[PDB]
Parts: C-alpha cells; structure tokens; sequence
C-alpha cells in the first residue's frame, strides 16, 4: 500500500527482530482461541478443545509458520501486493473456500501479538503503519474472490 | 429493543407474506450469492446456479425458521436455541454474513410488497432481522 | 469500478427511468428513519421526530435531490470515480465532518428504494451491478479522508 | 455472553491496571486517531495533538466508565444506563467505531501487560469490550 519512506523503514526495522516461526504459531493459535469459529477449517488437526491444547498443538504451529512465512516474504514487495498474492487468492477462493473476513481477524491478532512481544517499542505510529499493511495484505488475498 | 409498534409491523408484513415465504427465501439467497460472492464459500457442495432446487430447498428452511421467530417474537432465544447451536458449533458462519443476508431479505420484500413496505415497517423489519442475527450468533464463544 | 458489458448496460438502462428528484427524497428520508443516529448532521432541518414528519420535510426533500444529482453525475464517469468526487470527498471530510460509514448506509437504502419502485424489474443480476456501483461511490468519497 | 471464567479473567487483568487506567485510556485514543483517521470526525472540537489535556481528560473518563463496568459486570445495563442514553440520543456515534476503539484498547493492554495477556485473557477481554459496546448502542433505535 501507500506508506511513506519512514513508515516502510519502521515496518522493516521491527520485523528483522521477529522470530517468524514463533510469532506465526502464536498468531494462528490466538486466532483459533479468541475467534473459535475459525477452527472450521482445521478439524483434521486434532485436539482443539482448550486454549492450552490449541497453543501446544503441533499441527497448528506447522501451519502458522507456513502462513507467516508467506506474509514475511510479502514485505519485500509492498509496492506490488496484488501481484505477489494473486495465486494464493485463487487457491483460498476456489479450493479452500476461506471467507476473506478470516484474513482481517488474523491481521488484527497479528498486531496484538506484536504489541505483546515488543511492548513500548510498538509505538502508536508504528501500529498505524502495520495496520495499513495487514489491511493491504488482506485486500490482495481477497482480490480474486468471485 | 422491539417496541409494541415494531412487533405489530412485523406480524402485519410477515402475515401478508404467508405461503410465498419459501419463494422469497430462495430469492434472497440468490440475490446474496450474486451481489456478495464471498458468501459462496459456505456452500461449496451446492449447485449455485439459477433455479437450483438445492437453493430453493434451503430458501424454504430459512423462511420457515423466520416464520417460527415471528410467532415467538417475545421468546426468540428458546425458539431458535437449536439453530444457534448448529451455526455456532458446526456451520461456523462468520457473523458479518448475517447482515448481508438480512439486507437481501429486505430487498426481496420491497420488490414483492410495495404498498406494505412503508418507511416505518422498513425500520421494524431491519431491527427484527438484527435481533434474529444476534440470537443466531449468541453462542459463538 | 469494473462492470461487464451486460452490467454496465443494466445500470444505465434502469437509471434512465429514474426521477432523481423523487428517488433522492425517498432515500435520504429512509436513512433518517431506519438509522436515526444519522440525524446528527441535520439539526437545522426542522421536525424529524416521526416518520411522516421526516418524509414530509421539504428540507429533507431538497437535500436528497442535490445528493442524488451528484451521484447521477458520477454515473457518467464509472471509469474514474476517485478523480470525479475528489473535491466532494475533501469537503465532507474537512468541513462537514461526516463519518464515511454513512455513505455505505445510504448506498444500501438506495438499493432498497430502487427495488421498491421497480418491483420485478430489479432482478438479482441488476441488484448485483448496483451494489458494485454504490460500494465504489462510497469509497471514492471516503478517499481523501486523512 | 460472559461466562463466570471470563469475569474472573477481566477482573484479574483490570486489577493489574489499577492507577494507570487513565493513562492507558489516553494512549488507546491516540492509537485510534492515527490508525483509523475516520474517527477524528467525532472530535472536531478537540485539539488532537500529542498529550493535549482534552485527550488526557477524555481518556480518564473512558477508563472510569470501564472500571465501573467491571465492578458491575453482572449488571452492566443499569451501570451504563446514563452513558448509553448519552451515546444514543446526543453523541450518536456509528456502531462501527466501537470496534476500532476496542481493538486499540487491546493493543494498549497487550503492550503494557506482558505477564497477564495470555490467550485465555485476550479472549475474555475481547468479549468484555464487545459487551460494553452492545450495551452502549442498545438504545440507538
Ligand atoms: C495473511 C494471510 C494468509 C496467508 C499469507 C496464507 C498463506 C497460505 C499458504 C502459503 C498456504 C499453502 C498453500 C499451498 O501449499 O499451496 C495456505 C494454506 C491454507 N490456508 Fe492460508 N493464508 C493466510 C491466511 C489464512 C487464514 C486466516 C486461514 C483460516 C482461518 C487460512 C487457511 C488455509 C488452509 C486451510 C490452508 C491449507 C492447509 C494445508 O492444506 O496444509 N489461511 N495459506
Ligand atoms: C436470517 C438468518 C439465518 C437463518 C434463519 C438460517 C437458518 C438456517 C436453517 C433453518 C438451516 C437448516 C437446519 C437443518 O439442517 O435442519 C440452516 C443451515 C445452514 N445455514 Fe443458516 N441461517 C441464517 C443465516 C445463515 C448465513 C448468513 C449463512 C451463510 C452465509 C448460513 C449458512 C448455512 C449453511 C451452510 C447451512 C447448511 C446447508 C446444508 O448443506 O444443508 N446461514 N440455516
Ligand atoms: C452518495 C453520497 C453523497 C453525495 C454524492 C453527496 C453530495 C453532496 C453535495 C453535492 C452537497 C452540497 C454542498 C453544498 O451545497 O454546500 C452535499 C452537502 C452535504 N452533505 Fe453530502 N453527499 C453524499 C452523502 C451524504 C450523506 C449520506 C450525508 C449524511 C448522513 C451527507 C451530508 C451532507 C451535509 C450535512 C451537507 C450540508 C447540508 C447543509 O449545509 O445544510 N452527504 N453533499
Ligand atoms: C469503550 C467504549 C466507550 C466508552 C466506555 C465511552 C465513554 C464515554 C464517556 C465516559 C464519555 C463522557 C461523558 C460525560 O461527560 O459524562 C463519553 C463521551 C464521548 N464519547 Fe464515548 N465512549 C466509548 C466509545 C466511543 C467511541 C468509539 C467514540 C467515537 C469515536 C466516542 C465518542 C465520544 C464523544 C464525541 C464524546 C464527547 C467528548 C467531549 O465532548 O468531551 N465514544 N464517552
């Protein structure tokens, strides 16, 4: 999306400190706990009963790395998000049947996870920039839905 | 938050629907699928084309459940208890899609009942559908 | 906004039969009756306590006529809604202080009014083409909001 | 709806807030104005620069209103009665803006409560802020 040069440097600076596999499994974990109906796609994963079983589920961690890895590689192409995620958008629509609203819930959860891991370094201007990106990513992935 | 006037407007308008409820149900669904393509993700096993009997059968089930609510407007939580559990623990439809269906349901009524769809009745129906949607998502978490 | 040859033809055809003065008066009135909190922007319009009073308000009728007239002028420029409504967008933001969500509510009420007036003529495909238009006009007006 | 376990969690987390309630409420507003600029349309009569007395003063009232809600979680409609009348008949804020403020509150609590912001507490707080919003907008029509 349209981020000023300083906003992009802000986004890139903080992400370099992120453990992609850790945050990935933590963002998807809280997505399934806070918004339980998102579990409709993960019935084949196993025990999703309690918050503890979901956070400690290995299959939930496995997918979380896969999702956050695609997101991570996406930041290298912020000036062309629709072009980068054009294929994933088709797949999530015609084969996975994932309601795009799921992308907006995860983006918000990802922002809360970043506030938790970084604390006071996740200042208001920094949050402002990351919101535009979780929204830009969510829009690109929902672009090919028909 | 449904006042006596609202309830009267609802019974009056839904009473004039009567036997055509099933046809109106299927039309509302058809309008939603075309105008809001995302909602199609919840029916990948259906033949979502014009005149589809599957959609007509579902439209009838939705319309009857609404007829059930209008008859128990003063006790909706218990009359839809079973439906609340089904959508919350099995179907898992994201809450935003209920507003999309409600709108399409209002458009269908307005296109079939012109003289009955006054700006006051319009107000009551919208509040009624929002209350139906609150009960259907009340047990999501 | 992007419309298929059939959609563009449907929207143009139906809009030729529309009496902008009467449809706009019906649309603004129903917005104030169905979603009462929108009445905050028109404290200087008079009696808005009851539905018959809102619909019979001459100031409500006159304003709906200007709004739909401006909407009408944008229909001739579906290819560049952002550039056309740029001035109005900046006005509703800097001087009017209108929350952009109101543009979306009006767009849906207008769809309910077109359905009421035309009956069977407003078929599902026609409505799908009109939801696309009102969503695009709402985004073009909420574009310059900073 | 709020379960007994949810209530225990919200009271535990809010108990840790304590004195810093007013300061956090001010930061939650600043975060909202920057991320979602359309909310500024409800504050034209406020100086929205960093650390202005008006935003700090409003932040404290919003914090006090939340504290009373937690102290009366078993009966929020009667506790938030006057405030709901105020947002319904005068302020008339579109309901969509209540979600933007709740999100910004969660981000703030998450950035200041490293030990208490567990997944189970994150959930209960999101439900609690959903309930407060519903009660504040229950008299809109
Ligand atoms: C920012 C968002 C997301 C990104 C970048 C993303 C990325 C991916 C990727 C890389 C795959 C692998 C596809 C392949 O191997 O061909 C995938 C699979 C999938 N995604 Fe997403 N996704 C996102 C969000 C979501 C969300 C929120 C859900 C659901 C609540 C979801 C559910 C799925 C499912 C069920 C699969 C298949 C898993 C499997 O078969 O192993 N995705 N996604
Ligand atoms: C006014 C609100 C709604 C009402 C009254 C309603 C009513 C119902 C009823 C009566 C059933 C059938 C129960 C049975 O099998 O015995 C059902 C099933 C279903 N509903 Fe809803 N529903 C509502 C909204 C939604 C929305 C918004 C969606 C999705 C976009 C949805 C998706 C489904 C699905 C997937 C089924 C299963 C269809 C099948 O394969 O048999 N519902 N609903
Ligand atoms: C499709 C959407 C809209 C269009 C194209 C539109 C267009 C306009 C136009 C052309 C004017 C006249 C400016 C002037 O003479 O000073 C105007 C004024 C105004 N608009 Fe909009 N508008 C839209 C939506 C809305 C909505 C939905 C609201 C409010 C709920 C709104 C509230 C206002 C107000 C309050 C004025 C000033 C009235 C007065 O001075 O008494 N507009 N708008
Ligand atoms: C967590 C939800 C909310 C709570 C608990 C809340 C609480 C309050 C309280 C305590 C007041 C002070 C009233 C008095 O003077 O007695 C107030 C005023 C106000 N609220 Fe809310 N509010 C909430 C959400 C919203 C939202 C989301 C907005 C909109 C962007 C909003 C806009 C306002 C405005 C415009 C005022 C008047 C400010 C002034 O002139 O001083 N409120 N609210």
């Amino acid at each position: 999306v349209h981020l000023t040069p300083e906003e992009k440097s802000a986004v890139t600076a903080l992400w370099g400190k992120v453990n992609v596999d850790e945050v990935g499994g933590e963002a998807l974990g809280r997505l399934l706990v806070v918004y339980p109906w998102t579990q409709r796609f993960f019935e084949s994963f196993g025990d999703l009963s309690t918050p503890d079983a979901v956070m400690g589920n290995p299959k939930v961690k496995a997918h979380g790395k896969k999702v956050l890895g695609a997101f991570s590689d996406g930041l290298a192409h912020l000036d062309n998000l629709k072009g980068t995620f054009a294929t994933l958008s088709e797949l999530h629509c015609d084969k996975l049947h994932v309601d795009p609203e799921n992308f907006r819930l995860l983006g918000n959860v990802l922002v809360c996870v970043l506030a938790h891991h970084f604390g006071k370094e996740f200042t208001p201007p920094v949050q402002a920039a990351y919101q535009k990106v979780v929204a830009g990513v969510a829009n690109a992935l929902a672009h090919k839905y028909h | 938050v449904l006042s006596p006037a609202d309830k009267t407007n609802v019974k009056a308008a839904w009473g004039k629907v009567g036997a055509h409820a099933g046809e109106y149900g299927a039309e509302a669904l058809e309008r939603m699928f075309l105008s809001f393509p995302t909602t199609k993700t919840y029916f990948p096993h259906f033949d979502l084309s014009h005149g589809s009997a599957q959609v007509k059968g579902h439209g009838k089930k939705v319309a009857d459940a609404l007829t059930n609510a209008v008859a128990h407007v003063d006790d909706m939580p218990n009359a839809l208890s079973a439906l609340s559990d089904l959508h919350a623990h099995k179907l898992r439809v994201d809450p935003v899609n209920f507003k999309l269906l409600s709108h399409c349901l209002l458009v269908t009524l307005a296109a079939h009942l012109p003289a009955e769809f006054t700006p006051a009745v319009h107000a009551s129906l919208d509040k009624f559908l929002a209350s139906v949607s609150t009960v259907l998502t009340s047990k999501y978490r």
